[PDB]
């Protein structure tokens, strides 16, 4: 019990996402081995905001960061 | 010391409002990432919150204050003015501080908004792909007489490609494009067929978190103009379904050129509400 | 040669140390996974150990190094820049090289720097639930003038222990645009931010890396804390605390940034 | 150490500092080439960039700079004095190392400015033409309780024609003309039907990179004047419009001539915060 306070997210099997490895142990909850069990979150969402506040990232840029970011758990 | 953001006027939403009908007993739900309730220009009576550890009186991004300003900001000494200033907002927060979320949560809003009885629904937001429980949320929203409003996205134009999202594709849903101050549309606004309007999404100017305003861009700024000029048929002629008032504003619309690229038009709140 | 992360000018540090104030004698414990003292750019002057094999000059997980960089990275020709680069630092070892580490063994740490001396303590930790030892060690050690800091957790009213103590500054964190982190914990008792997103700082094995987190964060208070003091060696554990967050720069609802940016140029006047 | 440029004591600001209203509190954005922060007149509280690869409080030009100190160069034991010496200041870079800037980047600049409740804008900079959006910003802002306040341009006069730029030439613009120690106008100096008010701008004194000080010429230079004045009356009265604010300026100046050349004459503070 008792954690360090980095945000290094892992997608847990159970479709909730943990600050980092540690607490990812914490709570027992094993690691999903597919960040696609978790949708819809940040690191890996499935909604955005239709605000046009475009991205680099490549060719397909994005109207936002959500949506660059609808690929998931990339870096 | 109260601007009026050239939405208003560009829709003629002005017109209907110097004749008295500003929205008044109607009730308009705002998804988003909930509103600063506490802002002076803005008066939430209501809503509900579905993103854990935080309300659904407080806006963590600034997008839906943003968005709900465009539609019910306070007819008053200071600030914007909506479209439908005298509306009941109510705070629906589906997104989280980062304008993100999950399919799951945006159904549950939209229930929310079904069983409370909101009279429109506005949606700035939208996936790529949809949900049959989202489409189903919709569906048994619109059929039982709220109006289902939603940003078309963002996604541009090459080629035939239909570029329009969800819930926006659904014919359950009016699509909502954006258009500039010149009535051109603005160049990243999804295009398809099931693009239905157009209205005010190029420099958008409405209130922000912690009392303040901004200037934004996007569909996301579209959709509370044709949210809001829902709101004000409503007032006018508060005795119309659900589908006469979508008929009338697309009905009433001017031609802005291919509907594939301007749907129906520019609404006309004024004409919509003759 | 050297490199000035960000978040040194943004809580505006750089300004207070070109005064010449830099927290020299001043005794500042960072409670983690231990710090890697023979890095370069760090000066690890003592500490003490709870992590059974393990000496406090070692850090097997690379998080306590990263926190003590931000802190107290030595003001150089080389790696990186602390917001109070002349401070006395002790590493505290509490938690283990995976990170994780138990309440005794922190209340452990926590004695230790009330015992010791320690003008600041820095806990870029935390849990769901406290302990009576826990907050009975926090208050202990503020009552007896020690500036508690920790890092408000990045779970996002969900913030934790001993953050959560009202004897502990509960730090949350910004950007380089001065935005709330999506990670950031909020609640009533969120008391200021601090940078912890895109963070670069020592890590172990002299080198440097980035991280993200209100782990980050804390340390940049910790270090504020430690600017002040060498400025205004007398100041009880309240007052600077309270000349931290009554010259924040406001960033919006108290709920979602405390009382908002800190801003050591203004603590410190 | 320090010397009082001219221009302090010709505005009369000299005098409104003496009654203890020195613009504390007062926020201050300069658009402009940034600010060398890190200079010791001067105190950088914040802003941001719209230049790539720049940032907001660094200065490559040193054009921002010496507008910066003009409006708040610190009071103290050293290099130069402001109009409103307690100011917060704001550096908001929209024109890069060169001098030049896009009207998209100045936009930015402007909407920032009001979303972050600057109380007064100096713009020492512009154009033959503005834009659709620099206009919505300035009204924006000014009807926010911004004092929006403008280089009028350096290009002349030559019998009829009007030689004000945007967005100076913008009604919700203070735009501001150039005079020398005596008063005179400054033969650079734009004039035309919207030219409001005059202030020094000719041999001013004041702070530049790297921690040295120079002697510029141009309207630029008077701007800022203007733009402190402002930031000294809402010390005096917080209370006050940006009209109010505006108005007080214009309509307490000492007369110089013809409004074409000179607008309502030359700013006199200790009148317009009476």
């Amino acid at each position: 019990a008792p954690c360090p306070h980095t945000y290094k997210p892992v997608c847990g099997a159970n479709g909730e996402v943990y600050d980092n490895e540690c607490f990812l142990n914490k709570a027992g909850i094993e690691p999903a081995e597919s960040w696609e069990t978790c949708r819809g979150h940040e690191l890996c969402p499935s909604v955005c905001t239709e605000e046009y506040d475009p991205v680099c990232v490549e060719g397909k840029i994005y109207g936002n960061r959500c949506m660059q970011s609808h690929f998931c758990g990339k870096v | 010391a109260q601007t009026v953001p050239y939405g208003i006027p560009l829709i003629k939403a002005d017109k209907v409002q110097a004749q008295g009908f500003k929205g008044a007993n109607v009730k308009v739900a705002v998804l988003d990432t909930g509103i600063q309730a506490s802002h002076p220009d803005l008066n939430v009576v209501g809503g509900a919150s579905f993103v854990a550890g935080e309300a659904y009186n407080t806006d963590g991004n600034g997008h839906g204050t943003h968005v709900a300003g465009t539609v019910a900001a306070l007819d008053n000494t200071t600030g914007v003015l909506g479209v439908a200033p005298s509306v009941s907002l109510y705070a629906v927060k589906v997104l989280n501080s980062s304008g993100s979320g999950s399919y799951s949560g945006i159904v549950s809003g939209i229930e929310w908004a079904t069983t409370n009885g909101m009279d429109v629904i506005n949606m700035s937001l939208g996936g790529a792909s949809g949900s049959t429980a989202m489409k189903q949320a919709v569906d048994n929203a619109y059929a039982r007489g709220v109006v289902v409003v939603a940003a078309a996205g963002n996604s541009g134009s090459s080629g035939n490609t239909n570029t329009i999202g969800y819930p926006a594709k659904y014919d359950s849903v009016i699509a909502v494009g954006a258009v500039d101050s010149n009535s051109n549309r603005a160049s990243f606004s999804s295009v398809g067929a099931e693009l239905e309007v157009m209205a005010p999404g190029a420099g958008v100017y409405s209130t922000y978190p912690t009392n303040t305003y901004a200037t934004l861009n996007g569909t996301s700024m579209a959709s509370p103009h044709v949210a809001g000029a829902a709101a004000l048929i409503l007032s006018k002629h508060p005795n119309l379904s659900a589908s006469q008032v979508r008929n009338r504003l697309s009905s009433t619309a001017t031609y802005l050129g291919s509907s594939f690229y301007y749907g129906k038009g520019l609404i006309n709140v004024e004409a919509a509400a003759q």
